[PDB]
């Protein structure tokens, strides 16, 4: 499965 | 650009469905280099636009021809390939539907996010529009990719301003700019110094 990217702000 | 011709007017080029690639200025940070293709210009705010930044899910509402932070940005003669999706009518009747998208943790166990699969994405259409209940703002993936996998299970007020009641306490305002064609009651917002899509059902 995909994974959860964090991403800014 | 946005070309002066000159006083009133001003000329700019298509860039729908174009490749694009710019810096962007961090407040007070470093430029960041970023590539992505254009999938709309919205009606009610011409100047906005909803970009796909390769490597990066979210869907983003920028101001390329007039936000101060845009450096050095390059349309691209690129041609994004229209592509004969997989399967147009798996496609078309996965619109609209709650379904449940499941990810993983570092951890590598199961984490499933319950969803909504808003629409076929524009000039990139094999990927779609998907929310989250616990993240409402716009992602965009190759859905049928996890559909296949057994990763996905399936289940106007555009032009008024929205006010949000931050936990501060504070009043955050936006736009709505989208209807979801899906289904009307649910809307694409734009609030001011965001650059995501929101989306929110309004009734
Ligand atoms: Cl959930
Ligand atoms: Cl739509
Ligand atoms: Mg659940």
């Amino acid at each position: 499965a995909r994974t959860k990217q964090t991403a800014r702000k | 650009g946005s070309s002066h011709h000159h006083h009133h007017h001003g000329s700019r080029r298509n860039i729908v469905g174009c490749r694009i690639q710019h810096g962007w200025k961090e407040g007070n940070g470093p430029v960041t280099q970023w590539k992505g293709t254009v999938l709309d210009q919205v009606p009610v705010n011409p100047s906005l636009y909803l970009i796909k930044y390769d490597g990066f899910d979210c869907v983003y509402g920028l101001e390329l021809n007039k936000d101060e932070r845009v450096s050095a940005l390059e349309v691209l003669p690129d041609r994004v390939a229209t592509s004969r999706i997989s399967d147009a009518h798996l496609a078309d009747t996965m619109i609209g539907k709650a379904v449940e998208h499941m990810f993983e943790t570092e951890d590598g166990s199961k984490d499933e996010w319950r969803g909504m699969v808003l629409a076929r994405a524009p000039v990139m259409n094999t990927w779609f529009y998907i929310t989250y209940e616990k993240d409402p703002v716009l992602y965009m993936y190759q859905l049928l990719d996890d559909y296949k996998e057994g990763d996905l299970r399936i289940m106007s007020l555009v032009g008024k301003q929205v006010e949000y009641a931050k936990e501060d306490g504070s009043k955050r305002t936006g736009m709505v700019i989208h209807q979801v064609e899906a289904k009307p009651s649910v809307y694409f917002i734009k609030f001011d110094d965001d650059f995501h899509i929101y989306v929110y059902d309004l009734v």
